RNA sequence: GUAUAUUUAAUUUUUAUAAUUAAUAAUAAUUAAUAUAAGUACGCAAGGAUUGAUUAUUGAAAAAAGAAAGAAGAAUAUAAUUUA
């Protein structure tokens, strides 16, 4: 076709769960932010594993309800 | 007759004996009534990064016996003229290619006023690929 | 025999400094007429002309390999021959021992350009450089080649006045 | 442009980058180097099961608490070094619906929040959710 | 005396070899053959193969020859879920040659399953049969052939019900 | 031998010479040569050896960044007539220097022209008595 | 410069460090618990084997 | 001489590939419909001490409720995402996957032209006759052995040996004198009878040469393999171990038959196209005699990059169809030629302009 | 018009055959020649050329044909064959090179294999229902199919039994037998037409006749001369359901000869009808037959 | 599936006089041709038959035009302008007569 | 560029003709009537065996001579084509006709009468022949000797030609001296005054008796080099007599 | 380190058709010239690198199914140049 600043810039390599959004004005990097307010410029591990997150309202106040033998919660399941 | 090459000869009859079975599945399933053939699913989890931050693209395609045997058929559209009017050119010019040389700035000594829009050396040499999420050139 | 027990060639230097074709049927040093990469580079012993107001007149080359091909990925030692003399400072004062560098100006053999040009001059041509790249003589006697066009012979090309 | 030296792409003596010349038996992609850390061949493709790790093929079966739930038991593949970077299967394709958002109702307008890295990343807006909808406000408590 | 003809039968040749299960020879009898299933899962690889060529090279029946080569067909499924003791997975080597002078070939068991496991249990069948005949081609082969592989638990010879094969351990 | 060298497949043992006649090379080498006519690249031709050798060529060599200006003589002509496949010889001679080179026509950077309409034979052969002598000198 | 060995399928040509990453240490799978260690390992555990009543 | 090292895609393991991995939102598979969760099992005694059974993370929810809002609502900032949902359809050419056959034509000649610049390029002329695509193969349908076999010139009846007649007839095609096979993918199928025209190919593309080399008989050492690695031993003189050669390695340059052979020159670039007398010129000289049936195939890759994409150009995938209206009878040869833009980018005889002394523009 | 015809007579007029539609791009001739006269041609030239061109005429035109076309196409074709003989063994060089000779099939057999190929692809992939439909052409088929040994191609190239071949079953790397090796010839047609017997309508609308050549023609085609078990379950039990509800009604020394084919069938294919052995033994209103 | 026989080893051409025109031509042509063929379909006094018996002519063409001739935009390098090309052809004309 | 075999290199006997630019080196003028290189390529004659290429130019001109004098032939292995050629030269520079072509056949040939013969009957017997003069057959009967194909190599339009008219060469004359057989509707034909002449001369130095001691002596003369089958110079008997004289002379008259 | 057997090279002569797997030539060729970046990073200063392009090093390669004692040329480069 012809040359493009898409051709130009590269975006960032980060995963849609890191991604805080993907609005125009988040496209870029976070040390972004601290590179323009200091005006001024500047890896996984071998079994990188991680626990499920939960919303933090629900998550730091977990009521105590169960069923016959698992935990009902508005979102979860469980086995207890 | 070589170990590999006695096995080989042993079994490469027998696995297309076991692909026999595999498509003896599906013509049961289609000769009970259910022309469709099968259907493989469509795979959304194609696009990764990797564990060193860098971008990693699965391509999948998917064969469609009907494309296949319309394309084997009827005979393809007639060519577009630009395709076999213009050459292939046989060069690849660079996806950011470095252009110091701008009249906006008077006194193009000054290095603060040139455009940001244009490459830099540094881009021109690192943008050996198309941009992340895309993969076609 | 070197190294006992598994015995080499001693000539391994020599290999890096020479480039040689593998003379088979697919791979030949051909006469320099039938198109570019055809030929061969002088051997060490050749001996060619110089032409400049330096005092020397003869210079046998030392590099074992030297064509127009490469005058520029390459450095083409040479010492002195036959100096010439007078009967009456630097450009006439060389001997017939001294080591200077050469730059290629004009092959004898059929040189072949990739545009299809053919050429034959009658004298092997070189001139005296001193090891910064820059020219003992004056001026030039002779014309050099397109190959004597490159950066890396700039002050050959600032004295030289014509080229072919 | 024009002025520039471009790298030489028909003819030169430097390597031309086709590993896959005289390594890859039959039809051959032009995706480069879709077989190459496999070892630079296309044979011993019709192998289902291969070395796995955990998360990798066979493993789909067997229970690992981060896998169970970050990787779907369908999506699991083929080994470490016999990585799937291009697989040809014939078929039918089927696009399966994407996922419905839920607990939404119907017709609802909801309000956009445009994150921006000009706001402090500390500030509670960036971690605030992008799609607000007047059902997920609890306004018991008083929240807007 | 008899003669065996300097003009065999080559890989190279057009005829090709034979399949020792299709041919009919004064030593060959498939009348007397039984089918057996085995189930790899969670069994040690040596010990599947042992017991399994057991079966293959007809030394389970009290009519057995070492001339006549007659053996029952066993189907051996799930060889994916071989199991071996410990890191011999990985530390186990598997070793060939080539003519040339290079020619050595050192591999893991690891190599051998991802490129085909049932490839590895007919290495293992095929030391059991060389243990055992060694000195004939035809013996070395013939069992070899009466043995099915299969990684996974789908198999075509569902139409000559194979038994399951029972069988203990030393233990 | 555990390699082979000879091909005896149909496709490669199979030649087409019988069926050529159905494509003229010849006019499809003379239309090459007149579209080379019209691009400029060269001019018609149809001489005989007689009558061009000894003939004066102005040679303008189109490199950088002063051409190359030649004038020389006629040694040899491969072709009577106009074609792709010709080429002329040509012995410049400058203050000191001697060259004979083989020229192609066709090439748009070396622009060679015979200045004069005839040539002699007797210069030619002059000519070439000059040519030997500097070669054997050299 | 070796003469033989040129089956990349078995002597892929990567180096030792290329390799090592793919060289396997905690394999998941295949296996290396045989079917007959499972009742053992219970016993060791020490749990048992109650009626399906119980 | 080689680059193996550049040669190697971004390294991935299927262990990463998580939902912490994925570019996009991670979607689960519940059969037919697509779910943001593990497919919940739904026998509840199957569920795992400290296994949490999602049924509406906010997070995810939010998350990939904004990303669909914006994909929706913004395609032109947000284009490079639309393949995530919207993959191309099949049967249209595809820049990774598409596989064209291609065709055979007779070296006609040789001869000599001439870049825009002062560069020569030795040319020889293949001449395509009669081609048309003879056969489709494939070996019971197994994927990626579709083969198309494509004819090279038509030839009477009492030419060809009885199999090959009998071949002919059953395929119904026009008897050809020879036909060659071209290993494609099922979209690049064309149907038996086709023709091809020279314009099939580009002027300017790369072209891998398949053909038989001249047959120079039995020759000694000194003209094949012509110039005129360690088993065991003892560096250091610690002890005495060795192993010497007790026979000839099958590796040894010997006098044999050197001579007809099929020879495959990869990625020559092509130079001029003349599809009124069907001629193709490629910048190179062959080490074939006049009339061998040469095999055109169209190259893949170079230097890492795909020949057909958007920077260079598309092909006529599958082939060249010649539009209705043209009539080769109605135009000259020269109306019908195209030409190729350079290969080079200088004038070869001298140097580029940064390693050029002085330059006139 | 650009030239003349030069007239000549109608015998010597070149017919039967068409053009594609698409003559300018599309070059391919089809042939519309009459199955009649295919088999006339086929019948009464049998050089090897004239055999072969029928033949590949038959397979380009299997599509267009009918039932009762089909069944004399069939009919025609299976004459040179025999029962004990190897079917499509026609074999006519001898290349002994190496030491051991082999003997090269000429034309013919890839004519029947194109023919095979062929219907298959008209009675499978385009119009499967036909099989269903018609049970006549059903049998047909599987008749042809076990006169012609599909199942067996090593005997296609075998030139004696004390040296069977492996042509058809060996395959090397470097380039042995790989245009004569691993052909799926029948393979597709035979497990269709064992799905369509497993899936019955087919049976309901066959004759006691027709399903008994049917089991005679799957155990004649399978290459140990036995049956697959569920198909023949299959065609058993449907054959015993129609005797004991016809066999109250009207019955016929015909009706008695098929019953005692089918048991012999049975007994070939290796099983045993005890039902049937019992009602023959016990009936006496009419003498067996051999 | 084939063509007929070879009907033709010797070949002549016919032309009219210069002043006809080319439809003219075209019509003398498709008449001749046509005269021929039926004469020739006869046969399986008149010209046509005695040109098909006696004679022993056995076929007749009308080949497409030598287009084969240059168009010269372009003479040494030098595109040739309408007008330059126009008073060429007046000269060459004026010449001729 | 160059090509990848560079320079003049020898190929295989049958082997194809590649247009690769390469400098053609030719001995002479190959396109020369009667001077033509000799070699197995295509562009060449065959070059039968010879000791040298000398021999080999001495051997081409003695089968052309022979080939005029009479104009069938009989040559062993790859010599018969190059006959066949040359004599198709000879008949091309006949007809040229021109002084120059007849003092270049001069030098070439080894008989001047033959050259006259050739030049005076060859323009009239091929003035309607276009390119192809002389046939060469190829004989089932190959020599005992060596076992070598042999080939008759003729010239055509017999009866156009003068001296050479109603021969039949399917079995020669009883003496080789004698004139040859005469087809019996050919029987009153008459030979030109000076050819008939010539052979006369040359047939009576056989009819006289020295040469019948001279053929005594070569019977001697390979008995006792070793050839089996030649008997006893006792037992011969000479070739010509007074009464097979007389008989021959009266055919003679007869024939005319 | 003075053609037998093994070994190796090649062949067993148009095979319509390379490649399911066996074996097998090229796992960073450095290096040299010039330019870009850049007269930048860095350095107290003089000074000043890392570094994927071009050139030089010029070659580019696939085993197994059809009919056989003349020259794979009716030989002078056309699968008939008219030819009697």
């Amino acid at each position: 076709l012809s040359v493009r600043t898409e051709d130009f810039f590269s975006k960032e390599a980060i995963s849609h769960a890191r991604r805080v959004s993907w609005a125009p004005h988040t496209t870029e990097k976070k040390q972004g932010a601290f590179a323009k307010l200091a005006r001024s410029n500047f890896s996984f591990a071998q079994e990188p594993y991680f626990e499920e997150e939960i919303e933090a309202h629900r998550k730091h106040h977990r009521p105590d309800v169960y069923i016959y033998k698992y935990n009902v919660s508005p979102t979860h399941f469980s086995l207890r | 007759d070589s170990f590999k090459e006695h096995y080989h000869r042993v079994h490469l009859p027998r696995r297309l004996a076991l692909q026999r079975y595999a498509r003896q599945q599906s013509l049961r399933n289609a000769a009970k009534g259910n022309v469709k053939a099968e259907e493989v699913p469509y795979k959304y989890n194609r696009w990764w990064v990797n564990e060193e931050h860098e971008f990693v693209h699965q391509y999948a395609f998917v064969e469609d016996p009907e494309v296949t045997k319309a394309k084997r058929e009827t005979l393809p559209p007639v060519t577009r003229e630009n395709i076999w009017k213009e050459p292939q050119q046989t060069f690849f010019l660079p996806f950011a290619p470095y252009v110091r040389v701008v009249d906006y700035p008077k006194d193009p000594d000054a290095k603060f006023l040139k455009p940001v829009n244009i490459p830099r050396w540094k881009d021109y040499m690192q943008r050996t690929k198309p941009v992340i999420p895309r993969t076609w050139y | 025999k070197l190294p006992a027990g598994k015995p080499a060639n001693k000539s391994w230097f020599r290999h890096n400094l020479i480039i040689r074709r593998k003379a088979s049927y697919r791979s030949r040093w051909g006469t320099g007429a039938e198109g570019y990469g055809t030929g061969v580079p002088f051997s060490d012993q050749v001996k060619l002309h110089c032409v400049d107001n330096t005092n020397c007149k003869h210079v046998r080359l030392i590099s074992k390999a030297t064509a127009e091909r490469f005058a520029h990925c390459r450095v083409f030692p040479a010492v002195a021959h036959r100096v010439s003399v007078q009967r009456f400072v630097s450009r006439h004062r060389v001997k017939p021992g001294n080591i200077y560098w050469v730059c290629l100006l004009s092959r004898r053999q059929t040189n072949t350009r990739m545009s299809g040009l053919r050429t034959n001059f009658d004298r092997n041509t070189c001139i005296l450089m001193n090891d910064q790249r820059v020219p003992l003589g004056t001026r030039v006697m002779y014309c050099a080649g397109r190959h004597v066009n490159h950066k890396y012979h700039l002050k050959a090309v600032v004295l030289a006045n014509f080229f072919v | 442009t024009v002025g520039l030296l471009p790298a030489q792409l028909a003819l030169s003596r430097k390597p031309r980058l086709r590993p896959h010349v005289g390594n890859l038996k039959g039809l051959v992609y032009p995706l480069p180097y879709y077989a190459m850390w496999r070892g630079n061949h296309n044979k011993y493709t019709y192998n289902k099961s291969t070395v796995c790790l955990w998360g990798e093929g066979d493993t789909r079966s067997m229970y690992h608490q981060h896998y169970a739930h970050a990787k779907c038991p369908t999506d699991y593949g083929r080994g470490g070094r016999e990585f799937e970077y291009l697989t040809v299967k014939r078929g039918k394709m089927l696009q399966k619906p994407l996922p419905r958002v839920q607990y939404v109702a119907e017709g609802s307008k909801p309000v956009w929040l445009f994150k921006s890295w000009h706001t402090p990343l500390s500030s509670p807006s960036m971690w605030e959710r992008e799609v607000q909808y007047a059902e997920h406000t609890p306004e018991h408590i008083g929240a807007k | 005396a008899p003669f065996k003809s300097v003009l065999r039968r080559h890989k190279h040749h057009p005829e090709g070899l034979p399949l020792y299960n299709d041919m009919s020879k004064q030593w060959l009898c498939r009348e007397g053959e039984r089918w057996w299933l085995l189930d790899a899962r969670g069994e040690q690889l040596p010990r599947v193969a042992a017991v399994a060529a057991q079966y293959i090279t007809g030394q389970h029946r009290p009519d057995f020859t070492p001339g006549m080569i007659t053996g029952d067909h066993v189907v051996i499924v799930n060889i994916k879920d071989v199991v071996m003791v410990g890191d011999q997975w990985i530390r186990v080597p598997i070793t060939w040659q080539t003519a040339y002078p290079g020619g050595k070939y050192r591999i893991r068991l690891t190599d051998m399953y991802e490129r085909d496991p049932c490839m590895l249990m007919w290495w293992f069948l095929k030391d059991e049969v060389n243990r055992h005949f060694v000195r004939k081609l035809k013996t070395r082969i013939a069992p070899l052939e009466k043995a099915w592989l299969y990684e996974d638990s789908i198999h075509p010879h569902a139409d000559k019900n194979p038994r399951p094969l029972c069988w203990t351990d030393p233990e | 031998g555990y390699t082979r060298e000879r091909t005896n497949r149909h496709f490669f043992v199979a030649r087409a010479n019988a069926f050529f006649s159905r494509l003229p090379i010849a006019r499809v080498q003379r239309s090459l040569a007149m579209e080379a006519v019209r691009e400029g690249r060269m001019r018609p031709w149809k001489y005989t050896k007689e009558q061009i050798l000894g003939a004066p060529v102005t040679c303008n060599f189109e490199y950088n960044p002063r051409p190359v200006r030649l004038i020389g003589t006629v040694m040899d002509a491969h072709t009577e007539e106009t074609s792709i496949k010709g080429g002329l010889k040509v012995y410049a001679r400058n203050e000191e220097t001697n060259m004979m080179l083989w020229i192609p026509p066709g090439n748009p950077k070396l622009r060679h022209e015979v200045t004069s309409t005839k040539g002699s034979f007797q210069h030619y052969l002059d000519e070439r008595d000059k040519w030997d002598e500097a070669w054997i000198t050299g | 410069t070796r003469r033989g060995g040129k089956n990349l399928a078995w002597r892929p040509k990567m180096s030792e460090r290329t390799l090592e990453q793919f060289v396997p240490l905690h394999l998941a799978f295949p296996r290396r618990h045989p079917n007959s260690w499972q009742e053992r390992q219970f016993h060791l555990l020490g749990y048992v084997k109650w009626p399906k009543e119980i | 001489r080689t680059d193996w090292y550049r040669c190697y895609p971004s390294l991935m393991r299927e262990k990463d590939r998580d939902m912490y991995h994925c570019y996009y939102p991670y979607l689960f598979d519940h059969g037919d419909k697509m779910s943001l969760y593990p497919k919940i099992p739904e026998n509840p005694r199957e569920w795992q001490p400290e296994q949490l059974q999602t049924t509406y993370d906010a997070i995810r929810e939010d998350k990939y409720d904004a990303f669909i809002r914006l994909r929706e609502k913004f395609p032109e900032l947000y284009q490079d995402t639309r393949a995530w949902d919207n993959p191309p359809p099949f049967g249209e050419f595809n820049m990774f996957y598409s596989v064209r056959f291609g065709m055979v034509g007779v070296k006609a000649f040789t001869c000599k032209d001439y870049d825009e610049l002062g560069n020569q390029f030795d040319c020889t002329a293949f001449w395509f006759p009669d081609n048309q695509v003879v056969k489709h193969s494939t070996r019971n349908g197994e994927v990626g052995t579709d083969k198309v076999y494509v004819g090279a010139m038509n030839v009477p009846v009492e030419f060809h040996k009885p199999h090959v007649a009998a071949f002919y007839k059953a395929a119904g095609v026009p008897v050809k004198h020879v036909c060659a096979g071209f290993p494609i993918t099922p979209d690049a199928y064309a149907p038996v009878g086709t023709k091809l025209d020279v314009r099939h190919f580009k002027p300017g593309q790369e072209v891998t040469i398949t053909f038989q080399n001249t047959d120079y008989g039995f020759r000694g050492v000194m003209f094949r393999h012509g110039f005129d690695g360690d088993s065991r031993w003892q560096r250091r003189p610690g002890a005495m171990g060795t192993e010497g050669q007790k026979r000839i390695y099958p590796g040894h340059r010997m006098a044999g038959q050197t001579g007809a052979a099929a020879e495959t020159y990869q990625g020559v670039p092509v130079w001029r196209i003349d599809y009124k007398n069907s001629l193709i010129y490629l910048p190179t000289l062959l080490d074939a005699d006049v009339g061998t049936y040469v095999r055109f195939s169209d190259t893949i890759n170079t230097k890492g990059l795909t020949l057909w994409n958007e920077h260079r150009g598309l092909p006529a995938f599958p082939t060249f169809i010649p539009p209705e209206d043209e009539d080769l009878s109605k135009l000259a040869t020269d109306e019908c030629q195209l030409k190729s833009p350079p290969l080079y980018m200088y004038f070869r005889d001298e140097f580029p302009a940064t390693q050029l002394v002085s330059q006139a523009d | 018009p650009s030239q003349t015809m030069s007239p000549c007579s109608h015998e010597e007029e070149m017919r039967g055959y068409v053009v594609s539609r698409d003559y300018p791009l599309i070059d391919r001739l089809h042939c519309t020649r009459s199955i009649e006269e295919l088999v006339a041609q086929f019948e009464d030239r049998p050089q090897i050329e004239s055999r072969v061109a029928a033949l590949a005429d038959m397979a380009s035109t299997v599509s267009f044909r009918s039932d009762e076309e089909l069944l004399r196409m069939f009919t025609a074709i299976s004459a040179p064959f025999s029962v004990d003989g190897r079917g499509l063994n026609f074999l006519t060089v001898k290349v002994s090179k190496f030491g051991r000779p082999y003997y090269v099939p000429n034309s013919l057999l890839p004519a029947y294999v194109n023919l095979v190929d062929a219907t298959t692809i008209a009675l499978v992939r385009e119009q499967p229902w036909r099989l269903s439909a018609s049970p006549a052409l059903f049998i047909q088929v599987l008749q042809f199919m076990a006169l012609i040994k599909v199942f067996e191609p090593n005997k296609w190239f075998t030139f004696s039994d004390h040296a069977p071949s492996n042509r058809a079953d060996y395959r090397h790397a470097i380039g042995v037998n790989h245009s004569t090796a691993f052909w799926g010839t029948g393979e597709e047609l035979y497990d269709f037409m064992v799905e369509l017997l497993r899936v019955p309508t087919m049976l309901d609308l066959c004759t006691r006749e027709q399903m008994v050549d049917l089991l005679s023609g799957f155990c004649g085609v399978m290459p140990c001369g036995k049956a697959v078990g569920d198909v023949f379950k299959t065609i058993t039990d449907a054959f015993l359901r129609r005797v004991r509800n016809d066999i109250s009604g009207p019955w016929s020394a015909h009706d008695w000869a098929i019953v005692e084919r089918m048991y012999l069938v049975t007994v070939l294919c290796d099983a045993g009808n005890n039902e049937i052995l019992q009602l023959l033994l016990s009936d006496t209103a009419s003498p067996r037959g051999p | 599936y084939a063509r007929r026989p070879i009907a033709a080893r010797t070949m002549m051409d016919v032309f009219l006089a210069e002043d006809m025109s080319l439809d003219e031509i075209v019509n003398f042509g498709r008449l001749s041709l046509g005269k021929l063929q039926i004469a020739l379909n006869n046969l399986r006094v008149e010209p046509a038959q005695l040109l098909v018996d006696r004679m022993g002519i056995s076929y007749c063409e009308i080949p497409s035009l030598d287009e084969s001739d240059y168009v010269f935009a372009e003479v040494g390098g030098v595109a040739v302008t309408d007008e330059e090309a126009e008073r060429v052809a007046q000269r060459w004309a004026e010449r001729c007569e | 560029r160059a090509p990848p075999v560079i320079g003049c290199t020898r190929k295989a006997r049958w082997a194809g003709i590649d247009d690769n630019p390469t400098i053609t080196y030719k001995p002479w003028d190959t396109t020369e009537p009667l001077m033509a290189d000799y070699g197995w390529t295509r562009g060449k004659l065959p070059k039968f065996r010879a000791r040298s290429p000398f021999h080999r130019q001495q051997i081409a001109r003695r089968m052309v001579t022979e080939m005029i004098r009479k104009d069938y032939c009989i040559v062993g292995g790859a010599r018969a084509p190059a006959l066949r050629i040359l004599a198709d030269h000879v008949v091309e520079l006949a007809k040229a006709g021109d002084t120059d072509s007849r003092q270049q056949l001069a030098y070439f040939l080894h008989d001047p009468l033959m050259v006259d013969k050739a030049f005076d009957e060859y323009p009239r017997r091929f003035k309607d022949m276009n390119a192809k003069y002389a046939m060469m057959t190829r004989l089932k009967s190959r020599r005992r000797t060596d076992a070598v194909a042999m080939y008759f190599v003729e010239y055509k339009n017999r009866d156009m030609s003068d001296n050479h008219k109603g021969e039949d060469y399917s079995a020669g004359p009883e003496r080789f001296f004698l004139p040859p057989r005469i087809v019996e509707t050919e029987k009153g034909i008459q030979r030109p005054p000076h050819m008939q002449m010539a052979f006369d001369r040359w047939a009576s130095k056989f009819k006289t008796e020295e040469f019948h001691h001279w053929w005594r002596l070569r019977h001697a003369k390979l008995r006792y080099w070793g050839v089996r089958n030649v008997p006893h110079p006792s037992d011969v008997d000479p070739l010509w007599t007074e009464k097979e004289e007389e008989e021959w002379h009266n055919e003679m008259l007869a024939n005319t």
